RNA sequence: ACGAUCAGAUACCGUCGUAGUCCUAACUAUAAACGAUGUCAACCAAGGAUUGGAUGAAACCUUGUUCAGAACUUAAAGAGAAAUCUUGAGUUUAUGGACUUCAGGG
RNA sequence: AUUGGAGGGCAAGUCUGGUGCCAGCAGCCGCGGUAAUUCCAGCUCCAAUAGUGUAUAUUAAAGUUGCUGUGAUUAAAACGCUCGUAGUUGAAUUAAUUACUUUGAAUAAAAUAAGGUGUUUAAAGCAAAAUGAAUAUUCAAGCAUGGGACAAUGC
RNA sequence: UUGAAAAAAU
């Protein structure tokens, strides 16, 4: 965007609005249940 | 080719062949050194324009460089007995720096000028052109010639040419 | 430091900055008062920090007092809205300060032949939504500004910006009061030790 | 994007950062060559191309791979 | 498809700090990218660069300080003889006090200025105003 | 005589003595007669003079156009258009514009710092219309290779050795001139490498003189 | 004799970058210190903001971290959002 | 082919009417076949809304995030001769991401 | 000491006789239908000068042939669209050739750049008052060698 | 409802 935010440090917040594959580490979004 | 004999130009028109700036700075030379036509200052401006393309592309090379110690140097040291550079200036960057009053300050016409036989720069052609001048030992009769700098306590009348 | 602990806001600061919905923004929010805004509303408004907004305005005025302090006309206010004209021209008269009342004259920054011709040291403008002119000729002369935008107010040739709700009627009062106050505090002709004399309604429309 | 539409499809499955065939499913070709009892439908004749020039692909790269016989050729 | 790695890089840097950004995000990771920031880095053009591991080639991040004029890769790496060194700083550099050529050579990717006293030559790289 | 700006009474007065300090704040130069009084007996030239016409319901309403650049050969100068239906009048009138568009000229060395500046520092462009003109710097011998009409503007601004590209509808003086201009005048804009520490810090002529102009 | 550098220009505090001599759109801006009283002294920061950060609502935000690093503000702009 | 209109009307206007307009089989291969804008890839300001999924809240509808598509609005910024372009016609005399086709005054 | 010219390009006449869109000049724009700065001529001076114009052609101008280096919405110019062979280009990663890169070997002279040398200067010549330039090469290939980052060849 | 045309250079 145009407000420069840390891109090394993302907040928690961050990464867990964006893409599985835009995070900084792709994770995956599921789990084993 | 032709001829086993080389042959080569001194002098080469100005690409603008009408200039109202490039007559009357002519003229402030022309009339300055009392020249016959146009070439001499060509002649002049290539000679000089010669030297100054040896000096700039070895400017371009480092001072380790063998050929701007071999070269370079050779070029000041044809360019210090001419007269063209004082002594004092031995540095490659000078060269670059020079102009065409210098190269045409060396003619005949004005050393036998500062030395007390013309009155005037007209007047000395005729000096010069009736072998009156003798350069130390030869009589000269091309108001051109470029003297050295050993020769420079050296120029003085004939003893009565023929 | 630069910020010392005395200038920290008083309950009673805060007291009277929520008793007129100075938080309550706009409805729409832009890109760059993200930052100043904490929540948005029960009907999707921008409730501004209330602590961002003091440390804001204390900024604010401490710029103006540094430039007023010598040169109190070198300060121009212009006021855009209708009812915003009163708080101004109280803002005039207690500090020295230039102000426009009623509708800014193009080139008149610009114009120097124009009789009405100031070249200010810095501009204040109650609302950038409405005085668009006004911060626009700051662009050729050079002029730093300072606003008191809004929620959904473009931030564009502001360098200060205020977040306070700069639409309704007792904020415009307030903030203008609280401006006055601290440009007067930092200045010492009147120290944090006392309360003023003048009140907020005196300001107000 | 796609190989053949301008599609752009980027729907991945997302490999965690910790360590603790398609030739046969693509002969679809014999599926629509369907092709006999509609033969005005050209649709199918143009996806059918792309279908085979696909397999045309595959194998021109299991022969360099050393995974099918130099010998191996498709056809109906 | 992403022919060169470097050429999208570099785009991304130069694109970043005419913006007026702070850092800069390089997905492909590659040591042609790594060390090409560090003869930027020599010349004090950025400040310093965080490798991040992915497994997939991971991103890079550049922190860039107000320095970085331009920055440009070369089409197909021309193989460059020292002799044809000043053809080029006449042309990829505005002047002979401040541009940097890149080359990449047997004894690694240097410049222009470190690659004429180790006197070699290589293929062109690119450059950095 | 007798300023109405701000900083015309700093000339006026005698408390600004240099015109470059005033570049170093972006202060804008509203007054003709403060360059008058900084800068003394400039170089004067004019570049041409176009006419214009408008075509109206009865004949056509011509106007004269003048260009005159006009600076001093350390490292300033300027350029100005004016139209106006006196010849005369139109040089006066450019004369005002050329004094109150005064710019830096930003010289350098190409070889080593032997003595004085002769070249541009670093490559640049002008971003007029159609056409575009390329500064390189140049050795010492070689004098301004440019055509008359950019050469003559390069003359005034104290620039001796330099090399011009030219790209566009050259034959169009007015814009010839101005991409010329606009060169020069971002030549101090591009940060090279000897610019990059901060320096010292310095108040602005406008600060430090506040207080005497406000009463 | 005279000197190369016909003047030393500007540098604007948010992009680290060269300040025009035609950029009117460029302005200054001075803070000044407080003392323990809460009175302004004569001493203060010069800060430079280039014209072209301006015209883009950038101007506002780049000073806040200016600001707060240097001490001049305290919570306006969070941990991340500092570089 | 008639009837008008007209200086004439072999046209526009009105009436009738063969091929054609429709389907099948085989040819034809051209359009202002246009976004007058080649295909693939990277970066890129702000905003509202929409088509189809996924994911939280809310018991087809409102609301947050995200992916792909057709689009739209603002720019004091970038480009351009300008009109205008911005999910490019931007990142280009500070000229080089890969490839193909095309143009040389009328 | 002549040629060309004296409207603009481009330096040089707000001089005088006729002609009256006729003769004519004019490389391009153009000047001439009765008050021609251009025609035919009289006076004067502008450029060059033992040189000076024309006609044709190579080169620069020409970034109007593009490697450096062009243009393709509207000026000329994206195939109607998709598939596709040859060709071109091809993600990160590893602590036997070839290409690339650096040095050499040897390689006709003359010619280019020149090292020196008063053919009195200069073009020249390698001569003179013992020296021959180490003379630098030589595009594209071939041989040897230091290096293996960027590259191609299958394990 | 009908409305066609205006020689060449200045």
């Amino acid at each position: 965007p145009l407000i420069e935010v840390d891109l090394l440090n993302p907040t928690a917040a961050s990464e867990a609005k964006a893409h599985k594959m835009k995070r900084l580490v792709p994770t995956p979004n599921s789990y084993f249940l | 080719g032709r001829c086993l004999r080389n042959h080569s130009i001194t002098y080469k028109t100005p690409k603008v062949p009408y200039e109202r700036e490039r007559f009357d700075a002519e003229l402030k030379l022309v009339g300055q050194f009392g020249l016959k036509n146009k070439k001499e200052i060509q002649r002049v401006h290539y000679m000089l324009g010669h030297m100054r393309t040896i000096a700039k592309v070895m400017l371009m090379k480092d001072a380790k460089d063998p050929k701007r110690l071999l070269e370079g140097a050779a070029l000041l040291r044809r360019l210090h007995n001419l007269g063209i550079l004082p002594r004092d200036q031995n540095k490659l960057e000078f060269v670059l720096a020079l102009k065409e009053e210098n190269l045409l300050e060396r003619r005949l016409q004005t050393l036998v000028y500062r030395k007390g036989f013309a009155k005037s720069i007209h007047h000395a052609r005729v000096l010069i052109r009736g072998k009156m001048i003798k350069v130390g030992k030869q009589v000269v009769d091309v108001p051109s010639f470029l003297v050295r700098v050993e020769s420079e306590p050296l120029i003085q009348l004939a003893d009565n040419t023929p | 430091t630069n910020f010392p602990d005395i200038l920290k806001p008083s309950a009673e600061d805060i007291k009277m900055m929520v008793a007129c919905r100075v938080h309550i923004g706009a409805t729409n929010l832009n890109f760059a008062m993200e930052e100043y805004v904490y929540e948005r509303g029960n009907n999707n408004e921008c409730i501004f920090n209330l602590m961002k907004t003091w440390e804001k305005l204390s900024l604010a005025a401490r710029v103006i007092a540094g430039i007023s302090n010598e040169t109190p006309s070198d300060v121009v206010a212009v006021a855009g809205r209708e009812m915003a004209h009163r708080a101004s021209l109280k803002f005039m008269k207690y500090t020295g300060c230039t102000a426009v009342a009623g509708r800014f004259t193009p080139g008149s920054f610009t114009n120097q032949i124009q009789k009405k011709f100031m070249e200010p040291r810095l501009i204040i403008v109650s609302d950038p939504s409405v005085d668009h002119q006004a911060l626009r000729e700051s662009g050729y002369i050079n002029v730093p500004t300072i606003a008191f935008c809004n929620s959904d107010n473009s931030l564009k040739n502001v360098d200060i910006a205020i977040p306070c709700n700069n639409r309704s009627r007792l904020s415009i009062g307030l903030m203008w009061w609280m401006l006055t106050r601290e440009i007067l505090r930092y200045q010492g002709k009147l120290a944090r030790d006392e309360k003023w004399d003048v009140m907020v309604d005196l300001f107000l429309h | 994007g796609r190989m053949y539409n301008p599609g752009r499809g980027i729907s991945r499955r997302c490999i965690p950062y910790r360590r603790s065939e398609d030739l046969y499913f693509l002969m679809r070709a014999v599926s629509v060559r369907h092709l006999e009892k509609n033969k005005k439908d050209k649709d199918a004749k143009y996806h059918l191309i792309l279908i085979e020039s696909k397999i045309h692909r595959l194998t021109r790269y299991y022969k360099s791979a050393k995974v099918l016989e130099a010998s191996f050729k498709y056809d109906a | 498809v992403r022919v060169n790695v470097l050429a999208d890089a570099l785009k991304s840097i130069t694109n970043a700090e005419k913006q007026g950004k702070r850092q800069v995000m390089i997905r492909p990771a590659s040591k042609v990218i790594c060390e090409f920031l560090n003869v930027m880095m020599k010349h004090q053009y950025i400040t310093d660069y965080t490798v991040v591991d992915t497994h997939r080639s991971g991103k890079i991040v550049v922190n860039l300080n107000g320095r970085l004029n331009k920055c440009a890769v070369i089409s197909p790496r021309f193989n460059v003889t020292l002799s044809e060194f000043d053809k080029w700083e006449a042309n990829l550099l505005p002047s002979r006090h401040f541009g940097a050529l890149v080359l990449t050579t047997s004894y690694g990717i240097l410049d222009n200025t470190e690659a004429r006293a180790k006197h070699t030559g290589g293929r062109i790289l690119g450059f950095f105003y | 005589w007798t300023p109405v700006t701000k900083l015309g009474r700093l000339v006026k007065d005698g408390k600004v003595k240099s015109i470059d300090q005033i570049f170093e704040f972006g202060i804008k130069i509203k007054e003709y007669q403060i360059v008058d009084h900084l800068l003394p007996g400039l170089k004067e030239e004019v570049m041409t003079m176009q006419s214009v016409q408008k075509q109206t319901s009865a004949g056509q309403r011509t106007r004269l156009k003048a260009y005159v650049a006009i600076g001093d050969h350390n490292g300033h100068a300027g350029l100005g258009v004016k139209c106006a239906k006196e010849v005369a009048e139109a040089i006066k009138g450019a004369m005002i514009q050329a004094k109150l568009a005064m710019v830096p000229v930003r010289r350098g060395y190409w070889g080593a710092t032997i003595g004085e500046v002769h070249t541009v520092p670093c490559k640049l462009t002008g971003a007029c219309g159609s056409v575009r003109v390329r500064l390189v710097p140049a050795p010492r011998g070689t004098g301004i290779v440019a055509a008359p009409t950019p050469k003559k503007f390069l003359i005034l601004a104290g620039i001796e050795d330099v090399f011009t590209q030219t790209t566009g509808h050259t034959k169009t003086l007015g814009n010839f001139v101005k991409a010329t201009y606009d060169a020069v005048r971002q030549s101090y804009g591009f940060q090279t490498k000897d610019l990059w520490k901060v320096g010292g810090v310095k108040q602005s002529p406008m600060d430090k003189y506040a207080k005497i102009l406000a009463e | 004799n005279k000197k190369i550098e016909l003047y030393i220009p500007r540098h604007c505090s948010v992009t680290h970058t060269l300040i025009a001599a035609d950029d009117h759109a460029a302005v200054q801006i001075l803070v000044p210190h407080v003392n323990e009283n809460g009175v302004i002294l004569p001493e203060s920061t010069v800060y430079t903001v280039k014209g072209s950060v301006r015209k883009d609502g950038i101007s506002d935000h780049s000073l806040n971290r200016q600001f707060q690093k240097d001490g001049f503000l305290k919570t306006v702009v969070p941990k991340n959002m500092m570089i």
